[PDB]
């Protein structure tokens, strides 16, 4: 009735609330196998101590999951530790036994790791480095079409079932694009000064994209293209300006190491300091 | 009749807990995603609570109405000039509606200092400050028909600060003669770019043409 | 209600086996006619006898096609 | 919800979203319905119109405040005001894409919070990149020539919109110089 | 609705012309459905789901009989049918081939060991 | 109960379906409604799981010891194959949401052309582990296998194949 049936249809609260949440079906154990599983134990006589349930229904666990992988927070199911999302194991939807669900929805949690490590990185940057900063600003723009996916599939639920078999096979690649950051970051993070903390990070794309000369290899030239632009720059104006500008030491030429202009390197500087004692007649 | 009724299409929104037929009945919709109806409800139970936590003397009857066009012909009425219902001498709309309403009541008062057909060059400049005045009530009602609460001030925003700079440029002492066009030439040195350039210099432009006259 | 809607629902099921069994046997008719036919024997009727007027009928529609 | 959130992004706070220079926007947060889901999202949103109180407010504190005359420059002077009008046409594309954002909802008020979180993101770079550009020069007093310094040296920089953005205000500050230039020499 | 206007309805269907442009069709309607507006015999639901077997295999169909096995699993699960028998009787005598011998096989109970 | 199994097939098998590290997805747990004989049939079904959890794991570590370019290539055929092994296990789950009759039997007849498929792509992938075929090698290996002899692994390993090929055209036009 008036103000609390507006309540009642459009809120969702039943675990976002403290209230035991119900939904109105079939049931009789196609549906009703959490209920049919404790039945057996007590029929075998345990004697008792059951699990912690609490029942969410079936939709939920998605949107949820889909809000976790956009890249929100403040989550119930998937409850945090100290940043990292972890398994609730208080919750069931209504089948999928308590233990079933325990590891599906841990492997959510374990890309869940990734994408809030991802984020935390990002966050990191604002609260440059010519490289980091650059790859961030890869990163992100990647995360943006990543994230209107999330967004279509949350707009759709009022628009088919909703289940988690078809949405772990809907988001094939992308969880597969996911781990290959995985191995980029770990290098990224293994860091002394700005220039070789860079030109690791930068080495290890160089030879990822000569490893496999798919959507892999799209993924790292996003990521090579838009960390060597700062130094495209950064050569062009020591080149035809004459002067050297290097300060901080971040420019790799100091008047690992990438071989990206090895080969060309000597007429690089010949070229620089030539154009400097042009400057100078 | 059973048969002519049996021609229609199920509704989709499948369950999967539902094995015995799961057509569609909707798992409980988002609270955003049904707006324009919850949107005031949210507003008005909002205000209900802080009514509440005050004990009724943050009282303000009609939380809704005005909607959206009628507080947008209102504001078109109090953009010509002419005072509201509510001003005399959605909970949101108080902040947005006092930027454009401070303009209409500082174009008043440079319509009252307009009252007159005492200062040669006055008389002058008063004439063309009714160039900017004219202009200020004829694009209203040639720009705005009923269009978006938001847009009107957005668009009267370039066009209403210059309303502002002109309320300080009027007293509303004030001299009146040379005095006055000197006093004008002093304001053209003050400020020279910002965007109240063409409007000092239309101003000074005719409170100087009496006096080449002498 | 809703079990005024999940009977409604539950009937157009079955009446689309039961196109799909038509269809299979291709007979000539359609759904509309199956509309007739469907009402008919509810209130009990001799399938003997309704075969007889549209095998009567459908030899008629060509006489005075 | 809806129009409450988009007159607090644009910078007329709301009650709904309790403008404060402690905590800068903030909703609410005492309906016992609210997701905690959305609340994330709401944090993410409020941001964006904090940062674009902050120019406003700026804005009008500086320009047409008065009629060009403290005498601390880095509160006062031409060149100063000129930072304020190169700003608002910075600011012009975000009221571009809010007007827009606005006819979607009244075509449909059923769009989702992600959408207007995943819309208005393009600026949840620049809008951080700005704000030390003009907190150092209000701190030290900066006076004359050395703001067009303290602009262009973040307008050399990596994020491809920070450079476009700060590079306009550049332009409209060397505006007043040349004004006074054309005279002098 | 009402018996005697549904079979003037099935004469509008089968042929192409209206109610009110034939009359001899429906008095033959009324001819022969008249004093048979039941079945005339007793049902076996089962046989006639053999029959459509005996059928199909006998045009060698014998993919859409296994097919048939399936639809009529559906029609026990939905039943929302009472007279399943009249039906697929019918539509078994109006057969119609999508491109031999009875007289052995056996026909539905005639009631003549009981009085009707 | 209609996920449970679609997931013990699938890499989630919960309690009911015990996983061991040699072969897994046992089953002690009694219902009154599975025949008790039906444990024989849900045994039936499992040796098919177990060989798609196998074949995750091997996914998971690719795309020294043995490595090179084409267990990123041969892995990547390997998903193809298992392409309509996904769908006709969506495409289950969907009819049975609509009816509640059909059972396990469904599940063993429909998927009885991966009971040809799983154990003899499966002997390959042993093969290719025990034995160190690791470098070019490996079109042979699995070039004797394709002629098949059971049509699903006739179709299977040609589809893997073809993309083996696909780098021994790159390697041939750097040299060549």
């Amino acid at each position: 009735p008036d103000d609390r049936s507006w309540l009642e249809h459009h809120v969702v609260h039943q675990y976002w609330t403290a209230r035991p949440s119900q939904f109105p079906h079939s049931l009789h154990l196609h549906s009703n196998l959490a209920a049919v599983w404790d039945q057996h134990l007590y029929s075998s006589d345990p004697l008792y101590v059951p699990d912690d349930r609490v029942l969410v229904t079936e939709t939920q666990v998605i949107r949820e999951t889909l809000w976790l992988l956009s890249g929100v927070k403040k989550l119930f199911i998937f409850q945090l530790i100290d940043g990292k999302v972890t398994v609730r194991n208080n919750i069931i939807v209504t089948h999928l036994t308590h233990s079933c669900l325990r590891s599906v929805l841990e492997q959510i949690a374990a890309y869940g790791q990734v994408v809030f490590r991802l984020q935390e990185f990002i966050d990191e940057v604002m609260g440059p480095f010519r490289t980091y900063q650059a790859f961030m600003w890869a990163l992100y723009k990647y995360f943006i079409s990543f994230k209107e996916e999330l967004a279509e599939i949350e707009k759709c639920i009022i628009n088919t079932t909703i289940t988690l078999a078809i949405v772990v096979d809907k988001l094939a690649p992308r969880l597969s694009q996911l781990k290959v950051l995985h191995k980029v970051f770990s290098t990224g993070v293994a860091e002394t000064r700005n220039v070789v903390r860079a030109s690791h990070l930068l080495n290890t794309l160089y030879k990822a994209i000569l490893e496999y000369d798919e959507q892999t290899v799209s993924l790292l030239f996003s990521l090579w293209v838009e960390t060597v632009r700062p130094y495209l720059q950064t050569v062009d104006e020591w080149i035809v300006h004459g002067h050297l500008w290097d300060g901080a030491r971040e420019f790799i030429i100091q008047r690992t190491m990438v071989s990206f202009l090895k080969p060309v390197l000597k007429q690089i500087i010949m070229a620089g300091k030539s154009m400097q004692l042009l400057k100078n007649l | 009749l059973w048969e002519a009724a049996l021609t229609y299409e199920a509704s989709k929104r499948r369950c999967w807990e539902r094995v015995g037929c799961p057509p569609g009945h909707r798992e409980e919709p988002y609270l955003t995603e049904a707006g324009r109806d919850a949107f005031d409800k949210f507003c008005r139970l909002h205000q209900g609570e802080l009514q509440l936590l005050a004990g009724g003397v943050l009282q303000a009857p009609q939380p809704v109405l005005v909607k959206e066009c009628e507080l947008v012909k209102d504001v078109l009425n109090v953009l010509i000039g002419v005072v509201s219902a509510t001003f005399s001498l959605p909970e949101s709309i108080s902040s947005l509606l006092s930027e454009v309403a401070e303009y209409g009541t500082c174009y008043t008062r440079l319509s009252h200092f307009s009252l007159q057909p005492k200062g040669l060059v006055f008389q002058a400049f008063t004439s063309g400050l009714r160039r900017y005045l004219q202009y200020y009530r004829a694009c209203v009602l040639s720009t705005p028909p009923t269009l978006s609460l938001l847009t009107i001030g957005f668009l009267f925003k370039k066009l209403g600060r210059q309303l502002r700079y002109l309320a300080e440029l009027c007293g509303v002492a004030f001299p009146t003669g040379v005095k006055l066009l000197s006093y004008l030439y002093q304001e053209a040195l003050h400020n020279c770019s910002n965007e109240h350039y063409p409007v000092l210099l239309s101003l000074l432009k005719t409170s100087c043409e009496p006096y080449t006259r002498f | 209600a809703a079990a005024a809607a999940a009977n409604l629902n539950a009937v157009r099921e079955t009446m689309d086996v039961l196109l799909e069994i038509s269809r299979i046997l291709n007979t000539g008719l359609d759904m509309e006619t199956l509309s007739i036919c469907v009402r008919l024997c509810e209130q009990g009727i001799n399938p003997e006898a309704l075969s007889s007027v549209i095998k009567e009928l459908r030899k008629a529609t060509e006489a005075l096609k | 919800m809806i129009h409450e959130l988009l007159l607090a992004l644009s910078g007329y706070p709301g009650s709904i979203f309790t403008w404060n220079k402690r905590s800068g926007l903030q909703v609410s947060q005492d309906f016992p319905f609210l997701h905690p889901s959305e609340t994330s999202v709401l944090n993410r949103l409020c941001r964006l119109g904090t940062d674009y109180i902050r120019f406003t407010e700026f804005i009008e504190q500086y320009t047409g405040h008065v009629q060009q005359q403290q005498g601390q420059g880095g509160l006062h002077g031409i060149y100063l005001r000129a930072f304020c009008t190169g700003l608002d046409s910075v600011l012009q594309p975000y009221r571009q894409a809010l007007l827009d954002l606005e006819q979607e909802f009244l075509g449909d008020p059923h769009l989702s919070i992600s959408h207007v979180n995943y819309f208005l993101d393009q600026f949840q770079l620049l809008f951080p990149s700005v704000m030390v550009v003009v907190e150092q020069i209000k701190s030290q007093k900066i006076h004359g020539c050395q703001i067009l310094e303290t602009v262009y040296k973040h307008s050399c920089g990596g994020l491809p919109p920070v450079r476009s953005a700060l590079e306009k205000i550049l332009a409209v500050c060397h505006g007043v110089m040349y004004k006074q230039l054309s005279a002098w020499m | 609705k009402s018996p005697n206007v549904l079979l003037q309805n099935l004469c509008c269907r089968i042929l192409g012309r209206s109610e009110a442009d034939v009359a001899q069709q429906f008095q033959y309607a009324v001819r022969v459905i008249g004093s048979n507006f039941a079945p005339t015999v007793e049902r076996d639901e089962f046989l006639v789901a053999e029959k459509i077997k005996k059928e199909l295999i006998r045009q060698r169909r014998e993919a859409d009989a296994a097919l048939f096995s399936e639809l009529h699993r559906k029609l026990h699960s939905q039943g929302v049918l009472k007279n399943k028998w009249s039906i697929l009787y019918l539509l078994l005598s109006l057969s119609e081939d999508p491109r031999s011998y009875a007289t052995l096989f056996a026909q539905a109970l005639p009631r003549d060991a009981h009085s009707t």
